[PDB]
């Protein structure tokens, strides 16, 4: 509600949008962050929604690019939603259940300083180890930045980062939604549009499959 | 002010400030159930409990349900399940339900008791030390203490928010098992199927063509 | 099975009623037309009876060696072997209208009594206000407990007049 | 304070400094009543000191090839009669029944009287060891760590029988015959689907 930039050039934007957060174009048509608590709470979720969104496209894209080049691995050409069924070392069940360990300690240990900033920056074992003071939910630095980049501009780093979340979430939702209706890998769906854009929209897509 | 019909007279029994801190006060009691205020007050424990039952039976119903008609569970339609479970059971119902209605009873009977008047149950020597736990809240119906493990009704700026939520929920959650009853009637299906069923023709597959909501059209 | 009835779908008597009071109505279509409005109405006379005869065997009704439905008011008896339709539903449907018209009523006098007259609001009907409790008295039941426990139904002996004794 | 349960949490005041084993672990404010936490304080120590037992016997059975903790009363439910150390023991289940009832209400009914003695001394500590306050402190403080740690081996126990069925020793060999294929995760009743 200032003259920081907007989603829509020339409306009321909500005051409680003031540019205090990453990525803050005004855009909140349904009021949901109009209550601070709940905000404070959505701006760690999207950012870690917008985190692993974007380990996972870039987990799911470059395998399937690979695979179209001649490089070679066990995975190949293993289709991301058939990567479960896939048979690995150790059963699904007995990963699983590791992976569910190893992020409680994590996430209680994220938690921590999301409730408390600056409780959880020290190591419980070596504790001569730990994050510089200066720290915020969502941002812990230190190790988790080993090459001091938080230093420079930090501002457009984060509206970097709000920005590459935001289209990662956007595609893995694509991902979903591409895979269950064409029924078939993401850079295969590209290559169909790539072959004949004008032909291959989701509006003539979808008509024929009515 | 929010109103269940805006425009309408809300009840002054419903205005009242101790009324208004109730959760979910959109003004609805057009039979004056709630005009006396120590009626209101039993009616409040009583729909809080209905709320948290039909949340945890419905999802218990529909979770379920959902989960079968995917592949991940292959548990048997709500109506059924009794006879499917009590059918290999290490006993039959009428011992289940005995065992239920002491149990039952006894927690029922610490709770009323507290209703009967609030902070009854911290009793010195009454519970080999867990009567100090058994001491509810100053809010009727939110003992806390050892049934809020993760003390989240700790946090004043979230209290009526989360109040409000387990409200609108439990009141959805109690339609919506009336609505499996009724479905179940006059489908002869589970709730699930009445939804595909629904969604593949809404406009011929409804209660309006149900042959039994509608005996006159 | 009860008192030593029968079913009146297992009774003969239950069946040669059923007979008789067909034939009565098949001796009279006979002196009329195929579709004059007379033989119309016998034949619905027929129908109905058929229905009757077969509602009421499928409700499970007993008969006595009248071959006539005996009704099973014991609440014990009508519960354990499928009679409860029959006199114990039924006691509760009435009890709930028959106190929802008290209620209301009740409630009807007491809001006339505190008027500039209410002998008048008695013999003029306060229709809007009528009206209103009629629908508030869905929930009397719970409102007639409401009011035995704060003590408010009854009045107090002190008040009420009596002869001299 | 023995530690933080919890790192970045405070401490409840009402648990002592001074009470052994406090990590500032009262999350339901169970021991805030200061009676409470007295009786508390008590059971904790005599379910440790059991537990430690238990599991020691139940260890000890199964590694001496006497079988396991699940099966040692099997020989009562059958015809079977009982044995120990191989060495067979004449006793019906009604007469140990009976023993142990007289045995352990005496000896409870002694320590119940006396009124919540967590440590008492001479004939429960010849050996000395609990004479100086100062060796108190850590031997007491060991004890219930010890004693916790049991109390969690042993549930962990039971909840391993009861989804595997096997002595806890003949997990141990499984688990470590094939950890990713034999767990928690890989029984078919601890983690659902799969
Ligand atoms: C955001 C996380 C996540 C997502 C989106 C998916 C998505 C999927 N997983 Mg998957 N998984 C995920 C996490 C995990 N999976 C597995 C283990 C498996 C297995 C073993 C399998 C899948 C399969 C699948 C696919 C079939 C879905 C399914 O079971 O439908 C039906 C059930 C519901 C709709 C509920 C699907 C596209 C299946 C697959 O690959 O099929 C081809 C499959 O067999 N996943 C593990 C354990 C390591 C996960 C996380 O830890
Ligand atoms: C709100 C609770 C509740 C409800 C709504 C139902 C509903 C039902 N149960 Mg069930 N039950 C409930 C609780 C319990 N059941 C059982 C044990 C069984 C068995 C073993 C069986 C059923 C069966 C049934 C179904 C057949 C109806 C019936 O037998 O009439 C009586 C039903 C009621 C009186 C429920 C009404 C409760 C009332 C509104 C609460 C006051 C039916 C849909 C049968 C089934 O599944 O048929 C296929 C069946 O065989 N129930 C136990 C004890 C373990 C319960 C304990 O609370
Ligand atoms: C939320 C982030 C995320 C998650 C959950 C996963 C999850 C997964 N990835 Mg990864 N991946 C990610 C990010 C992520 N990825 C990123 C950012 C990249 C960029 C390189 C990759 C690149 C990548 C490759 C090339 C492959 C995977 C593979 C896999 C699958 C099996 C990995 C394995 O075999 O054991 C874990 C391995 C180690 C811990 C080492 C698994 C489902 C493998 C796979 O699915 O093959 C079937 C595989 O080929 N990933
Ligand atoms: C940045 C996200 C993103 C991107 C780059 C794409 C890209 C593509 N999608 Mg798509 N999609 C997305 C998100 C995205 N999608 C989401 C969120 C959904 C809903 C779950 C879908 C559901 C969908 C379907 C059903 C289909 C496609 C299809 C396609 C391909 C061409 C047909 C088409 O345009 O359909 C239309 C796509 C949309 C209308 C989604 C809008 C694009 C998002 C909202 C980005 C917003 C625009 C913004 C300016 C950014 C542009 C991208 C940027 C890199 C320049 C194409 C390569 C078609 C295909 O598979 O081809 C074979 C197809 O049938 N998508
Ligand atoms: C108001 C007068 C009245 C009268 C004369 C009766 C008479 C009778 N009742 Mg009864 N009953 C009544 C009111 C009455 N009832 C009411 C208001 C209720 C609602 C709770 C019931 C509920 C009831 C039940 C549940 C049962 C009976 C049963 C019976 C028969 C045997 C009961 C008995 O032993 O002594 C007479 C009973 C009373 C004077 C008062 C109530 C009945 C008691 C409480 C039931 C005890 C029955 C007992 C198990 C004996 C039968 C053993 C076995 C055959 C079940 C008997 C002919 C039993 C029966 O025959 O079922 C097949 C049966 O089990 N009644
Ligand atoms: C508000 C109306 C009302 C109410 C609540 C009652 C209530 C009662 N009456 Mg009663 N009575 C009424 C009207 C009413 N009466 C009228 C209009 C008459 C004149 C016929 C009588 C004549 C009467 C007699 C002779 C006796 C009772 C008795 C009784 C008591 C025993 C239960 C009973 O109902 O017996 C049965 C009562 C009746 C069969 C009378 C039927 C009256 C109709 C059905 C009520 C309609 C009232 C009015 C038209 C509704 C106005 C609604 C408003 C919105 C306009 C009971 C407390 C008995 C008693 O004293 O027991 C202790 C008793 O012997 N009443
Ligand atoms: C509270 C602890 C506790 C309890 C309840 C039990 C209970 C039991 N033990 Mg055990 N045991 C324990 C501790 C315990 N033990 C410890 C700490 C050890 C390590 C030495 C052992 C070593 C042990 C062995 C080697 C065996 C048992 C056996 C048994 C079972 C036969 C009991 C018996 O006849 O003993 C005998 C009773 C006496 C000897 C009385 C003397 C006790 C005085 C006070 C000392 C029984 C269910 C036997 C078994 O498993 O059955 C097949 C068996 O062979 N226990
Ligand atoms: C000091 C505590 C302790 C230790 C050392 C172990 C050790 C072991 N447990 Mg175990 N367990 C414990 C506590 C412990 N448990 C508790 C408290 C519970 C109840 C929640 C369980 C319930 C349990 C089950 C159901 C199973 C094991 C199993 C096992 C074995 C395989 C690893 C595993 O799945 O662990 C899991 C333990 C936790 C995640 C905690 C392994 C030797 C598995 C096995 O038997 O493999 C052969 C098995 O299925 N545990
Ligand atoms: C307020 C008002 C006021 C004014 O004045 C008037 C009026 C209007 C009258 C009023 C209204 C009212 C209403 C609406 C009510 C409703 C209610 C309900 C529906 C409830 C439910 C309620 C409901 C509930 C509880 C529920 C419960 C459930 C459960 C437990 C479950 C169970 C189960 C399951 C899991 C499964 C299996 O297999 C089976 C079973 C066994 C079945
Ligand atoms: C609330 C209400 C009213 C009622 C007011 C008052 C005070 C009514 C008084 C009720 C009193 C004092 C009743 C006293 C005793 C009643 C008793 C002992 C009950 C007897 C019933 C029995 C034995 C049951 C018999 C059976 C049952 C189970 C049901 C059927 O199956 C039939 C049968 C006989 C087998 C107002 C104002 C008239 C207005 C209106 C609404
Ligand atoms: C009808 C069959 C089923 C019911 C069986 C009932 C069995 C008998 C009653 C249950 C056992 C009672 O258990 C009882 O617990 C209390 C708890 O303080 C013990 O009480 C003990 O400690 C307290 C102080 O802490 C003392 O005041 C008490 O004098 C002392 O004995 C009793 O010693 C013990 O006997």
């Amino acid at each position: 509600d200032a003259a920081l930039p907007s989603w829509m050039p020339g409306a009321d934007l909500p005051g409680y949008l003031n540019g205090t957060l990453p990525g803050d174009f005004g855009f909140d048509p349904l009021y949901l962050g109009q209550d601070p608590v709940k905000l404070k709470w959505y701006a760690q979720a999207e950012l870690m929604n917008a985190r692993f969104a974007m380990l996972a496209v870039a987990g799911i894209l470059v395998p399937e690019l690979l695979s179209n080049i001649g490089f070679s691995w066990p995975g190949a050409g293993v289709a991301w939603y058939d990567a479960g069924k896939f048979e690995y070392f150790a059963p699904a069940s007995s990963l699983f259940g590791v992976q569910m360990l190893l992020f409680a300690w994590v996430e209680i240990r994220r938690y921590q300083d999301f409730v408390k900033p600056g409780s959880a920056n020290q190591d419980p074992i070596f504790t001569n180890n730990k994050l510089p003071d200066g720290n915020e939910p969502g941002y812990p630095g230190g190790i988790f930045d080993p090459f001091g980049w938080s230093k420079g501009d930090i501002k457009s780093l984060k509206l970097k980062e709000i920005k590459n979340g935001r289209l990662a979430m956007l595609a893995f939702a694509g991902f979903i939604g591409q895979a269950y209706t064409t029924g078939t890998t993401p850079l295969k769906n590209l290559s169909t549009h790539l072959a004949d854009p004008w032909s291959t929209t989701v509006w003539q897509n979808d008509l024929a499959r009515l | 002010r929010q109103s269940w019909l805006p425009g309408s007279q809300i009840p002054a029994h419903l205005d009242t400030p101790a009324a208004q801190a109730l959760a979910g006060n959109f003004g609805f009691d057009p039979l004056g159930l709630g005009k006396d205020p120590v009626a209101l007050r039993w009616y409040q424990q009583a729909e809080l409990i209905h709320c948290r039952t039909a949340m945890a039976g419905v999802a218990g119903i529909l979770i379920p349900g959902l989960l079968t008609k995917a592949g991940a569970l292959n548990v048997p339609e709500w109506y059924d399940a009794g006879k499917v479970a009590i059918e290999n059971s290490f006993a039959p119902w009428g011992s289940l339900l005995a065992v239920q209605l002491f149990l039952c009873g006894f927690v029922e009977a610490k709770r009323w008791q507290d209703i009967r008047k609030p902070g009854s149950q911290g009793e010195p020597g009454s519970f080999l030390g867990f009567e100090a736990s058994l001491k509810g809240t100053s809010e009727l119906g939110y003992p806390g203490g050892p049934f809020d493990p993760l003390g989240l009704s700790k946090e004043a700026d979230k209290w009526a928010d989360w109040k409000l939520k387990e409200v609108k929920n439990g009141r959805l959650a109690m339609l919506a098992f009336l609505g499996f009853v009724a479905q179940k009637y006059a489908t002869g299906a589970g709730p699930v199927d009445n939804l595909a069923a629904h969604l593949k023709d809404p406009w011929h597959v409804n209660y309006a063509t149900n042959g039994v909501s509608l005996p006159f059209l | 099975d009860i008192a030593g009835l029968t079913p009146c779908s297992e009774s003969k008597a239950y069946a040669k009623l059923e007979k008789k009071e067909l034939k009565t109505l098949e001796k009279r279509l006979k002196q009329y037309e195929a579709d004059s409005a007379p033989a119309v109405a016998l034949k619905a006379t027929m129908e109905r009876t058929k229905a009757r005869f077969a509602n009421y065997a499928k409700a499970g009704l007993l008969c006595g060696n009248d071959g006539l439905p005996h009704l099973i008011a014991d609440p014990g008896l009508a519960l354990k072997y499928g009679h409860a339709g029959e006199v114990f539903i039924p006691t509760f449907g009435f009890l709930y209208v028959a106190g929802y018209i008290g209620y209301v009523g009740r409630q009807y006098l007491i809001a006339v009594k505190g008027e500039a007259k209410p002998t008048d609001k008695e013999i003029i009907i306060d229709v809007p206000l009528a009206t209103k409790l009629a629908w508030q008295g869905a929930g009397w039941p719970l409102a007639a407990v409401q009011e035995l426990q704060r003590g408010t139904l009854l009045e107090k002996e002190e008040n009420i007049t009596v002869s001299p004794r | 304070k023995a530690g933080n349960w919890l790192p970045g949490s405070d401490a409840p005041a009402w648990l002592p400094d001074d009470l052994p084993g406090n990590y500032g672990f009262d999350p339901l404010s169970l021991g805030k009543e200061p009676a409470s936490l007295k009786r508390f304080t008590e059971s904790e120590v005599i379910h440790g000191r059991w537990a430690m037992l238990g599991v020691a016997g139940s260890l000890a059975v199964e590694l001496l090839g006497y079988g396991n903790w699940y099966d040692a009363p099997l020989w009562a439910v059958n015809g079977g009669k009982a044995t120990w150390f191989g060495i067979e023991v004449p006793f019906d289940l009604n007469a140990l029944l009976a023993f142990e009832f007289v045995a352990m209400a005496a000896a409870e009914g002694q320590r119940g009287d006396a009124g919540g003695v967590v440590y008492p001394g001479g004939a429960f500590d010849p050996l000395g060891f609990a004479k100086d306050s100062s060796k108190s402190g850590e031997l007491k403080l060991k004890e219930i760590k010890n004693g916790r740690l049991a109390m969690v081996a042993f549930l962990g126990f039971v909840a391993q029988h009861a989804a595997t069925g096997k002595g806890p020793i003949a997990a141990l060999g499984e688990h470590l015959a094939n950890p990713w294929g034999a767990n928690f995760a890989t029984n078919g009743i601890s983690v659902p689907f799969f």
